[PDB]
RNA sequence: GAAAUUGUUGAAAGGGAAGGGCAUUUGAUCA
RNA sequence: GGAAUACUGCCAGCUGGGACUGAGGACUGCGACGUAAGUCAAGGAUGCUGGCAAUGGUUAUAUGCCGCCCGUCUUGAAACACGGACCAAGGAGUCUAACGUCUAUGCGAGUGUUUGGGUGUAAAACCCAUACGCGUAAUGAAAGUGAACGUAGGUUGGGGCCUCGCAAGAGGUGCACAAUCGACCGAUCCUGAUGUCUUCGGAUGGAUUUGAGUAAGAGCAUAGCUGUUGGGACCCGAAAG
RNA sequence: AAAUAUGUAAGAAGUCCUUGUUACUUAAUUGAACGUGGACAUUUGAAUGAAGAGCUUUUAGUGGGCCAUUUUUGGUAAGC
């Protein structure tokens, strides 16, 4: 026998396939298993592993936030990349001259770009434009503001949005929620 | 799909997932939300504070219509303009000859100020409005009239 | 259909084998296998008979005969490990050796061509073996084994 | 696919350690170290067989 | 410890190139002849039992 | 457009010269060993010549083999034999014996057998059972290219340079010993020489320190 | 027209149950 | 005094006897040899000769050794604990509603055809107007009020991208996330300007006080496992009312 | 007044220097806290080891235990 040091026969802990049986994306994975393995371009690793993620580790970037990532000091006229979907945003009009690749686009996505002269490219048409990811900005969606996560690990004095269906007064609001009824949380 | 369950894997495992000591008896805790104040006090003071007692005064025969006042913030407000009409109102921006937007027609009752505006003069009639909205509407040249 | 055959397949290519890095030798033979030693048959039809050691035929068999008119032993191939090494010297030579290579015993009612070679070899030797007294009379006496003998103590 | 061990299979004893073959010429394990004629002191041996 | 560590790195290149700034644990002691001169070994042996109380 | 044999006839000379630079230090090591040890014996006989004792320089390296089974072990002795790569029976490794290294061997003493190994013991031990940790991958050490590749950072490229780098506990002993794998030894050939093996060596048992004796033991566990 | 259970036939075993695991002799039987 | 021998130990000293195994299957490796052809024990066995049309597997019995009857409750069962004489068929975690998590799909600040209409080859499919639900704002018991000082903030770290450097490195930009300090909306406690139907209005600046808030939105719908509660609710079971 | 057991520490989130911010403090530009800007990769600051570490969600069974060495309490004792 052996005085085993750490847990034997433990699996990785990390996704290696987005098991959407989506035959089309199940092709893009096989393409990038090429790149990171035969480029060593550190950009080529990131997006392939970031390709696998489930829908919630894949939040949307909005045309809103991409606009300012080139209001970044020294990016205004460069192409960007983000794995996933991208949404229109009717709250910005100073949209720039630009070009961007992402999994799929909403309606206004391809609108706000054309209205400002931009372009909306599928990423398969990207991989040949920057093999090593030359001059590629990557932005991620804000994973930790989905509605569900706002009650993860709620306890007393952590004040984190109890799980409740009908909301308002009389609904989990008196005892344990003010010193007027016993105590507060 | 029945086969996709896991209770078809418990077949041949006498206690069928529910154990030899603890067995799957019918109602160990009391039926439903029984004993919330006695032997479930942790799981309701925790996860569900404010749950007991009365918290404030009541109102007899209320109607969720008297307080229908949907809020729109200065964020959108130009979606009440077709795009084949707003860029031809962004360029071509003037006090006279100005685009107007009836809030209430879109189904809104109060207008609040969140997200500052393009400066094209817009004059839009609402019923109730937040103060910061009126000011940043007057900063673009426009004003607010009051409908009912 | 009734089974639906697979698609990934092998294919009938007897893969080339790879070098056997092996080098041979004639037996690094036992220390007492000196040509011209009486030896003792242990397996075969004549098994048990006593013989005299001659050429180490290049297929590792060991030519020996009785001579023939001694113990009816023709000149024969033997595997070394089926004959024990006695300790009994013979003469230098007088025997033709070079004729018996490993081919010699290729078989294709009696035979005519090597019977006179055996009758050259035998008299070439018996003229020597009676030089020593009762050794002629000793190999004449086919070997046998007797009761109570402990081989770990018995020399030859 | 397999490990061969030195101290047997003497060919691989030279894949490492080439000095090995110089080792074989000079006995090196039977190196006759050359003698010294120093005699132990007396105040030491007296106490070594002191009761 | 670090104040003593301050100067001892100046002499890294100032004198040569030799630094030695790390701390280290105790070591088995090195070879040391020790002499009989005025120090002859005092042979000893155990003692028997007795009460004396 | 051949480009082929240009880059491969450079390694014949590369290897013949790195072999010639291995040779030099190997011969230098035999020189080192016999000069040091004959100087030791001569200092002993010189102090005995002029009436005194040359005290042995207390040892700087010790070999340790763990024995007792996987099970029924207190938390902290279990922890420390986990802490010295010793998670199996008859496995073993070396220790740089400082006197901080030292006080853990005296916590595991009834589960191990250890002491001071001869050159020849260590050489026979790392020739037959020397293994290297490579992305853990427990590689066997068929030739010196691999310690060249892992420890070209220490001027250490020969197997006997490595032997020297531990039998002399060299300035980068630890970066070498940790690279070495634990040594999967068998049970000793001539038995354990003691009937019940879980008593201290001093007590006719088999655990504890056996200073020059583990040699006889470990050479038997070949 | 199954099992339990039952009869004839045939083969083998059996000193206070039987059945079983391992390897083998022996006999039977499948390249 | 001059030696030999014992004990202990080193040999990269020499040779015999036995046993087990022979994975891999173009070549690719570091070797060894020589002066050079060319060789080899050097990244896993070859070669010669001899034998059967045999030897292999299963089964029954015999021998050697080992083996208490399952299931169950149990700290503890072969138990003098319970059920089980034997056999066939039936024989127990289901469906539903409303839900937690996570996953797959479509669309995306929106989503959701199927109350209903249109249509139809007819319970399918197909197409559709208004509404509606949920989300898109919160917060107070409430009347109520209702999210940019700024490149929507600083700071620490941060993947990736950028610039120089051969490179090592150096700097730049820094999303997700983590931490923290501020800024913004509601609550509460304050501070209380011009104006005055003299009590109205609540400017401005604030705080060891509170919210499940904004701070360049993420959700909505469908389905799947799992989990929850209500249900006959895994299946059989009372004394009772 | 031990043994065993135990709390903090062994650097770059550091150490030096400069004088900026403020409604705190001081008689005081005094100190307080937080920064600008400025300097030192061998041996970046003990030993050893690491199939690498951090972080989140959701949920099963369980909540009758017993034994052994050493410490130990009640009981004469107990397979208490
Ligand atoms: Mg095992
Ligand atoms: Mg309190
Ligand atoms: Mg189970
Ligand atoms: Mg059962
Ligand atoms: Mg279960
Ligand atoms: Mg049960
Ligand atoms: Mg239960
Ligand atoms: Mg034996
Ligand atoms: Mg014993
Ligand atoms: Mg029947
Ligand atoms: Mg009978
Ligand atoms: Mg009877
Ligand atoms: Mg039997
Ligand atoms: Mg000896
Ligand atoms: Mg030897
Ligand atoms: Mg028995
Ligand atoms: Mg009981
Ligand atoms: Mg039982
Ligand atoms: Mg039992
Ligand atoms: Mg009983
Ligand atoms: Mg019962
Ligand atoms: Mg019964
Ligand atoms: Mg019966
Ligand atoms: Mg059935
Ligand atoms: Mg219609
Ligand atoms: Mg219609
Ligand atoms: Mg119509
Ligand atoms: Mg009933
Ligand atoms: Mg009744
Ligand atoms: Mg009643
Ligand atoms: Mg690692
Ligand atoms: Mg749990
Ligand atoms: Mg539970
Ligand atoms: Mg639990
Ligand atoms: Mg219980
Ligand atoms: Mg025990």
């Amino acid at each position: 026998g052996i005085d085993h040091t750490s847990k034997q026969h433990k699996r990785s802990g990390h996704r290696t396939a987005p098991k959407s049986d989506n035959v089309y994306l199940k092709l893009l994975v096989k393409l990038y298993t090429f790149l990171a393995r035969r480029t060593d371009a550190p950009f080529n690793k990131v997006v392939l592993k970031a390709l696998f993620l489930s829908k919630i580790n894949r939040p949307p970037v909005s045309v809103s936030r991409i606009a300012r990532a080139l209001k970044q000091e020294g990016a205004a006229n460069k192409t960007v990349v983000v794995v996933g979907t991208v949404t229109d945003d009717a709250r910005i009009f100073e949209f720039p001259k630009t070009t961007v690749a992402a999994l799929r686009f909403t309606a206004g996505a391809r609108a706000k770009i054309v209205k400002a002269g931009g372009e909306c490219i599928t990423l398969d048409q990207l991989a040949v434009r920057a093999p090593k990811g030359q001059n590629t900005l990557i932005l991620r969606g804000p994973r930790n503001s989905r509605e569900a996560v706002r009650h993860f690990g709620m306890g007393p004095h952590k004040g984190k949005a109890p799980r409740i269906l009908s909301t308002g007064r009389k609904f989990e609001r008196a005892r344990g929620r003010r010193r007027s009824k016993g105590f507060k949380v | 799909p029945s086969r996709f369950t896991k209770t078809r894997k418990h077949r041949g495992h006498v206690s069928a997932g529910k154990g030899r000591i603890g067995k799957h008896r019918k109602h160990p805790g009391g039926r439903g939300m029984a004993g919330g104040q006695h032997h479930h006090r942790i799981n309701m003071d925790k996860y569900h504070p404010g749950y007991f007692g009365k918290v404030g005064m009541r109102y007899f025969h209320k109607q969720q219509a008297h307080f229908w006042k949907p809020v729109l913030n200065l964020d959108k407000l130009w979606t009440l303009i077709p795009e084949d009409k707003r860029d031809q109102y962004l360029k071509s921006a003037s006090k006279e000859t100005a685009p107007v937007i009836d809030t209430l027609a879109a189904g809104y009752g109060k207008i609040l100020g969140k997200g500052r505006i393009p400066n094209v003069p817009v004059i839009v009639k609402a019923r109730f409005v937040s103060k910061l909205a009126e000011e940043k509407i007057r900063a673009a040249g426009g004003v607010v009239e009051l409908i009912a | 259909s009734a089974q639906k055959a697979p698609k990934w397949y092998p294919s009938e290519d007897v893969a080339a084998l790879k070098k056997t890095r092996k080098a041979a030798r004639p037996q690094k033979l036992r220390a007492s296998l000196v040509p011209g030693t009486v030896l003792i048959l242990l397996a075969g039809r004549f098994r048990g008979k006593r013989v005299v050691y001659l050429k180490h035929l290049e297929d590792n068999t060991l030519l020996i005969s009785g001579p023939f008119k001694v113990n009816g032993v023709p000149l024969r191939r033997v595997n070394a490990r089926y004959v024990i090494a006695t300790s009994t010297k013979v003469s230098v030579e007088g025997v033709n050796v070079e004729k018996f290579n490993v081919e010699y015993f290729a078989k294709e009612e009696i035979k005519a061509e090597r019977v006179e070679d055996q009758k050259v070899v035998d008299k070439a030797l018996i003229a020597e073996i009676k030089k020593t007294p009762l050794l002629k009379q000793y190999l004449s006496a086919s070997f046998s084994l007797k009761n109570g003998d402990k081989p770990h103590m018995l020399k030859f | 696919v397999l490990k061969k061990n030195p101290l047997k299979n003497k060919q691989v004893l030279l894949r490492l350690n080439p000095y090995a073959k110089v080792f074989a010429a000079e006995k090196l394990g039977s190196k006759k170290a050359e003698k010294t004629g120093t005699k132990p002191a007396a105040v030491f041996t007296e106490t070594l067989k002191h009761d | 410890r670090v104040k003593a560590n301050a100067a001892k790195r100046a002499e890294a290149k100032a004198q040569g190139v030799a630094v030695q700034l790390k701390r280290q644990p105790a070591q088995p002691r090195e070879s040391r002849i020790v002499s009989t001169e005025g120090n002859v070994p005092q042979t000893l042996a155990p003692v028997p039992y007795e009460t004396f109380i | 457009a051949e480009q082929v044999a240009a880059e491969r006839a450079a390694r014949k000379a590369a290897n013949k010269e790195k072999r010639a630079i291995i040779l030099e230090r190997n011969a230098a090591y035999q020189k080192e060993y016999e000069t040091a040890e004959r100087n030791i014996i001569q200092a002993k006989r010189d102090a005995k010549a002029a009436g005194s004792y040359y005290v042995e320089a207390q040892h700087k390296l010790v070999f340790v083999v763990r024995i007792k089974g996987i099970n029924k072990i207190p938390p902290k002795p279990r922890k420390v034999l986990q802490l010295l790569r010793l998670t199996r029976i008859n496995s073993g490794t070396f220790v740089k014996v400082t006197k901080a290294t030292l006080e853990l061997l005296k916590l595991i003493e009834p589960y191990v057998a250890y002491g001071y190994p001869s050159y020849s013991t260590i050489r026979q031990l790392v020739y037959k059972r020397g293994f290297g940790k490579i992305n853990k991958q427990r590689v066997p050490l068929s030739d010196n290219a691999i310690i060249e590749a892992n420890l070209g950072k220490y001027g250490i490229l020969s197997i006997d340079d490595l032997i020297h780098e531990i039998i002399t506990v060299g300035p980068h002993f630890k970066q070498a010993n940790n690279f070495l794998w634990p040594f999967k030894l068998s049970n000793p050939s001539g038995g354990w020489g003691v009937p019940r093996k879980f008593k201290h060596f001093i007590q006719g048992g088999s655990f504890g320190n056996r200073e020059e004796f583990i040699n006889k033991l470990v050479k038997s566990m070949n």
